[PDB]
Order: structure tokens, then C-alpha cells, then sequence
């Protein structure tokens, strides 16, 4: 999870097409392969709001706290004994 | 009289493969009814 811990800004992704004599991918974005950190996202909402950038922010999804018990594997009544191990 | 020097333990030699089972089938009329977790099986 060490890649889910800090902000990121990109940009929309613009037309890639195929070179006519190698196959390669040609672009005319330039800011194509702009990927800016930020570690809150105030500071990625100040940064764009300075330079004009039209934005749009999607909160941060943690996942829920899970409860955890190895003994449930092994339950006289309910469902959730494993047929295996 | 004390005996002490012979094997008492000759039964086995009469055991035959379903010798345990055929024990228990007649040992399943003693036993009390069993307890029930309330479902079929964990799969139910």
C-alpha cells in the first residue's frame, strides 16, 4: 500500500497515434507524462487553482476496518467454518 | 489358580476387515442423541 499514500495530479489523456514509419507512439501532448505529488490534497487543489488548471478531485477511498478472527474458521453454528485449510 | 504365562490376548487373531465397524453399528443403539449446531451443514 506504500504507492496509495500520497496525492497525485494528472492530466486528461490526449490522442496517442501510431507513427507511420516505426509503429511508435506519437503524441502532441506535452503534458502527457506530468504526474505532480502532493502529500494533502489542499496543497494539489492550491497548486492547481495557481496555475489555472481546471480540476477534478476524487476523495481518497481507505479501506474499512475489517474484523478479523481466525477462530470464525472453525464455528459450531455458522456459516463461515472453511471446508478446508 | 494365577496364570502368568500364558497371552490372554488372543481375540484378535479372529478380527476380520469389518470387524470395528460392524462394533460400532452395534454400538450406535447405546448412545445418546446427538447435539445439533441447528443447521444441515455450513453450507446451508
Amino acid at each position: 500500500v506504500n504507492n496509495t499514500k500520497k496525492w497525485k495530479m494528472e492530466f486528461d489523456t490526449r490522442e496517442r497515434w501510431e507513427n507511420p514509419l516505426m509503429g511508435w507512439a506519437s503524441t502532441a501532448d506535452p503534458l502527457s507524462n506530468l504526474v505532480l505529488t502532493f502529500s494533502t490534497k489542499e496543497d494539489a487543489i492550491a497548486f492547481a487553482e495557481k496555475n489555472g488548471w481546471s480540476y477534478d478531485v476524487e476523495e481518497r477511498k481507505v479501506p474499512k476496518p475489517k474484523s478479523k478472527s481466525y477462530g470464525a474458521n472453525f464455528s459450531w453454528n455458522k456459516r463461515t467454518r472453511v471446508s478446508t485449510k | 489358580p494365577f496364570d502368568n504365562t500364558t497371552y490372554k490376548n488372543l481375540q484378535h487373531h479372529d478380527y476380520s476387515t469389518y470387524t470395528f465397524l460392524d462394533l460400532n453399528l452395534d454400538l450406535s443403539k447405546f448412545r445418546m442423541p446427538q447435539p445439533s449446531s441447528g443447521r444441515e451443514s455450513p453450507r446451508h
